[PDB]
C-alpha cells in the first residue's frame, strides 16, 4: 500500500483524507498516527482546531469565572561536570 | 549530511576504511540530527502558541483601521497576506548538486502555508479579541475599546483614543502603506534573513568544493587512486582523503551547531516577543522598537 | 516519564557523547590496532612512532570533537541557566507582568522546585473560565458630557449600562466615582445616551 508524499514516497500507512492533530511529525505537514483492524495513517495535519471569533463592534465578553492552574516549567540549570 | 557517502563514494575500499574511525559517522548524523530536529521546534515555539486557529469576521469594521494589507489575502491560491508576498519575492544549481553527494534539504515540517494560517490566527485574535486570547479563550473586544487599553499601558488616558480615533486611524493606515515601499523599494532590509539563508548555502559550497581538494592524496576523485594505483598503497592515499574530507565534515558541522546555536538564541528572542509584544503589550522600552 | 524530557535528554546526550568518547579508543584510526602496548610488542619502536601517530592522531582528534561538543553544549545549558535566573528572580521572587513568560494566564507566583541537573516551577496563573456576550460602549454622554471609565469598561447585558472591571465580570452602577469627564458627546464614535448617578446629589437632598 504506497502513497505519494510531498516528503517522500510513504509505504504501509493508508492516507486519510480527514485531517487531525499531528501527533508523528514527518515532513511538510504530513503527520501520522496509529488509531484506526488499526493501521498506521497518513493525513494532513490540522494545525489547531479552528474557531472563528463572534465580532462585532459593540461585542465584549467579559469572563465571569475562572481557574486556578498550576502549569510545571523545567529547565536545566547545570550538567554533569567531568575533567 | 549521509557521512559514509559523502566521504566514500560508491566504493567499499574507502567504505570499509571509514570502519577504522568508528563512530565519527555515526556522531556526525546524531549531531546533525539534533540540529535538524530543534529547527521544527523553534518554528514550533515561535509561531503556534495558539490553541486554535482563529480567523477574522467576514466583514472589516475596525474604526478606519485597514488591515486588508495584513491580513491573510482570501484571492490567493496560498493565502499570505499582501505584505508576505513582498517578503518572498524579495528572499530566494544548489537544487540537487548538493544533493548529489548526499548532502540533502529535508523538507521543514510546517509548509509556508501552514506558517501563514498561525501568523493568521495570531493575527486574527490580536484583532477581535486583544490579548487574552494568549491567556485563555478569547474574548471578542470591539477594536477602538482594544486601543483604549493599549493607551493605558503606556500612560495615555484613554480619552486621548476616543477623541483623536478618525486621526489616529489615518496616521495607522498612511503608516503601514509606507511599509510596503519600505520592503518594496529595497532589499536591504531583510538582510538578517537573507545572510542566513547564504551562509548555510555558502557553507555547503565550501562543503562540496572540499571533494575536489587533493589533500595531498595523488587525486581528488576516489576511484582514480583505485585506478592507478594497487591498493597496498592506495590505502594511505585514501586516508589523506578520508582524513581530510572526514575533518572537513566536522568542521562543516561544527559550523552549524554554533550557527545553530545563534538561530536558537534568536529564536527565543522572537518567541519571546510573539509572547509578549504580539499576544501582550510590552512595557519593555525598546525591546519591541 | 516525557514532562522531564528536557532534563533526561540532557543527562543522556552526555553520557552518550561520553560513551562514543570512550568507544573511540577501541578503533583503529588506521593504525594496526587499537591497544597501545600491542602495537609495542609487535613492532620494533621506530615503527611504533609511526603507528602511535594514528593513534594519537586519531584520539587526540575525537578528544577535541567530544570537547568542542561540550562546550558548545554547555553554552546551551548556559543560555537555558540564564532563562532559570530570570525566572527565578523574575517569576518567583516577583511577579512577572511579561506574558506567558511564566506559562499560559496572567501569573499569580511560582514555587521552584530542585531536579537533578535542573530546577522545575510550578507556576501558578490566573486563566478566566466562563464569558457572557456582553453590547457596550467606549463612552457614555450624561448631559453633553463625555464619561468614560477610569479602570474597565461600560458593558450593558441589554438595559442597564454597568462599568466592571476587565478581567472579571463584577458589574456596577455608574456614578462619577467610575467616570471621568473629558470632551463632549460629538467626537466618541459609539457613546450612547444614559444618566450616570451621583452619588452626592441624594447626599444632599435633606
Ligand atoms: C484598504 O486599503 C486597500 C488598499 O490599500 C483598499 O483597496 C483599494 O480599494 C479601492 C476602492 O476605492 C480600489 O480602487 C483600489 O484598487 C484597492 N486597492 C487594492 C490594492 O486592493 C481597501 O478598499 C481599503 N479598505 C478599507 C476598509 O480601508
Ligand atoms: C441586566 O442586569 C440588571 C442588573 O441586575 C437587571 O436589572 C434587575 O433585574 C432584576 C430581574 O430579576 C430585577 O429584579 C431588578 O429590579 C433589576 N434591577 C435594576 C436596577 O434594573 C436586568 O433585568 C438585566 N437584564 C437582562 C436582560 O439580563
Ligand atoms: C441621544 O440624544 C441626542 C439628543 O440629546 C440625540 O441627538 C439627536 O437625535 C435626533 C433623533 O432622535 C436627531 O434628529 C437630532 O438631529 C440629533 N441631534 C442633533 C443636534 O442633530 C441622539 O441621536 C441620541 N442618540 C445617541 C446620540 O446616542
Ligand atoms: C480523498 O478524496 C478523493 C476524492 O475527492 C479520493 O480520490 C481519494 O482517494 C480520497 N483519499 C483517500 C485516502 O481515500
Ligand atoms: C456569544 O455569541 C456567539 C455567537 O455565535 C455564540 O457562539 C456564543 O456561544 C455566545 N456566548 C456564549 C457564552 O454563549
Ligand atoms: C457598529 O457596526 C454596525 C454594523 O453592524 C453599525 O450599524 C453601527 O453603526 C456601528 N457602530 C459604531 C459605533 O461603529
Amino acid at each position: 500500500n504506497v502513497f505519494q508524499t510531498r516528503a517522500g514516497c510513504l509505504i504501509g500507512a493508508e492516507h486519510v483524507n480527514n485531517s487531525y492533530e499531528c501527533d508523528i511529525p514527518i515532513g511538510a505537514g504530513i503527520c501520522a498516527s496509529y488509531q484506526t483492524s488499526q493501521s498506521i495513517i497518513a493525513y494532513t495535519m490540522s494545525l489547531g482546531a479552528e474557531n472563528s471569533v463572534a465580532y462585532s463592534n459593540n461585542s465584549i465578553a467579559i469572563p465571569t469565572n475562572f481557574t486556578i492552574s498550576v502549569t510545571t516549567e523545567i529547565l536545566p540549570v547545570s550538567m554533569t561536570k567531568t575533567s | 549530511v549521509d557521512c559514509t557517502m559523502y566521504i566514500c563514494g560508491d566504493s567499499t575500499e574507502c567504505s570499509n576504511l571509514l570502519l577504522q574511525y568508528g563512530s565519527f559517522c555515526t556522531q556526525l548524523n546524531r549531531a546533525l540530527t539534533g540540529i535538524a530536529v530543534e529547527q521544527d521546534k523553534n518554528t514550533q515555539e515561535v509561531f503556534a502558541q495558539v490553541k486554535q486557529i482563529y480567523k477574522t469576521p467576514p466583514i472589516k469594521d475596525f474604526g478606519g483601521f485597514n488591515f486588508s494589507q495584513i491580513l491573510p489575502d482570501p484571492s490567493k491560491p496560498s493565502k499570505r497576506s499582501f505584505i508576505e508576498d513582498l517578503l518572498f519575492n524579495k528572499v530566494t544549481d544548489l537544487i540537487c548538486a548538493q544533493k548529489f553527494n548526499g548532502l540533502t534539504v529535508l523538507p521543514p515540517l510546517l509548509t509556508d502555508e501552514m506558517i501563514a494560517q498561525y501568523t493568521s490566527a495570531l493575527l486574527a485574535g490580536t484583532i477581535t479579541s486583544g490579548w487574552t486570547f494568549g491567556a485563555g479563550a478569547a474574548l471578542q473586544i470591539p477594536f477602538a475599546m482594544q486601543m483604549a487599553y493599549r493607551f493605558n499601558g503606556i500612560g495615555v488616558t484613554q480619552n486621548v483614543l476616543y477623541e483623536n480615533q478618525k486621526l489616529i486611524a489615518n496616521q495607522f493606515n498612511s503608516a503601514i502603506g509606507k511599509i510596503q515601499d519600505s520592503l518594496s523599494s529595497t532589499a536591504s532590509a531583510l538582510g538578517k534573513l537573507q545572510d542566513v539563508v547564504n551562509q548555510n548555502a555558502q557553507a555547503l559550497n565550501t562543503l562540496v568544493k572540499q571533494l575536489s581538494s587533493n589533500f595531498g592524496a595523488i587525486s581528488s576523485v576516489l576511484n582514480d587512486i583505485l585506478s592507478r594505483l594497487d591498493k597496498v598503497e592506495a590505502e594511505v592515499q585514501i586516508d589523506r582523503l578520508i582524513t581530510g574530507r572526514l575533518q572537513s565534515l566536522q568542521t562543516y558541522v561544527t559550523q552549524q551547531l554554533i550557527r545553530a546555536a545563534e538561530i536558537r538564541a534568536s529564536a527565543n528572542l522572537a518567541a519571546t516577543k510573539m509572547s509578549e509584544c504580539v499576544l501582550g503589550q510590552s512595557k519593555r522600552v525598546d525591546f519591541c522598537g | 516519564a516525557s514532562a522531564l524530557g528536557k532534563l533526561q535528554d540532557v543527562v543522556n546526550q552526555n553520557a552518550q557523547a561520553l560513551n562514543t568518547l570512550v568507544k573511540q579508543l577501541s578503533s583503529n584510526f588506521g593504525a594496526i590496532s587499537s591497544v597501545l602496548n600491542d602495537i609495542l610488542s609487535r613492532l620494533d619502536k621506530v615503527e611504533a612512532e609511526v603507528q602511535i601517530d594514528r593513534l594519537i592522531t586519531g584520539r587526540l582528534q575525537s578528544l577535541q570533537t567530544y570537547v568542542t561538543q561540550q562546550l558548545i553544549r554547555a553554552a546551551e545549558i548556559r543560555a537555558s541557566a540564564n532563562l532559570a535566573a530570570t525566572k527565578m528572580s523574575e517569576c518567583v521572587l516577583g511577579q512577572s507582568k511579561r506574558v506567558d513568560f511564566c506559562g499560559k494566564g496572567y501569573h499569580l507566583m511560582s514555587f521552584p522546585q530542585s531536579a537533578p541537573h535542573g530546577v522545575v516551577f510550578l507556576h501558578v496563573t490566573y486563566v478566566p473560565a466562563q464569558e457572557k456576550n456582553f453590547t457596550t460602549a467606549p463612552a457614555i454622554c450624561h448631559d453633553g458630557k463625555a464619561h468614560f471609565p477610569r479602570e474597565g469598561v461600560f458593558v450593558s447585558n441589554g438595559t442597564h449600562w454597568f462599568v466592571t472591571q476587565r478581567n472579571f465580570y463584577e458589574p456596577q452602577i455608574i456614578t462619577t466615582d467610575n467616570t471621568f469627564v473629558s470632551g463632549n458627546c460629538d467626537v466618541v464614535i459609539g457613546i450612547v445616551n444614559n444618566t450616570v448617578y451621583d452619588p452626592l446629589q441624594p447626599e444632599l437632598d435633606s
